């Protein structure tokens, strides 16, 4: 076990402080890290569930 | 009105039928949630898929 942050929940943060300061225009780049199936997929996920 | 059409649809098409209501009382919707991290749907359209 780790002390570290994941991919998503570190992904549902940036969402966080683009709420606070009114940021909702929105772009993602990313590269072949293996990480960027589940960035972008938290990222997509968080902007259909919300008014 | 529904059950007749069945009745009648059965009967052309030669097939035999179960009818059971829908365990959730919905039409379908589909609901991320979130528990799966994934959209399922609920209600009648669930049961079908």
């Amino acid at each position: 076990f780790q002390f570290g942050p994941s991919i998503e929940q570190q992904a549902s943060v940036m969402l966080n402080i683009m709420e606070e300061y009114d940021w909702y225009i929105f772009s993602i780049v990313t590269t072949y890290f293996p990480g960027y199936q589940d960035f972008v997929n938290k990222i997509r996920s968080t902007i259909e569930n919300s008014f | 009105f529904c059950i007749d059409l069945l009745i009648k649809l059965a009967r052309t098409m030669n097939f035999t039928y179960e009818v059971h209501l829908v365990a959730d009382g919905k039409f379908g919707t589909q609901e991320r949630v979130n528990n799966s991290n994934k959209k399922e749907w609920n209600g009648m359209m669930g049961e079908l898929l």
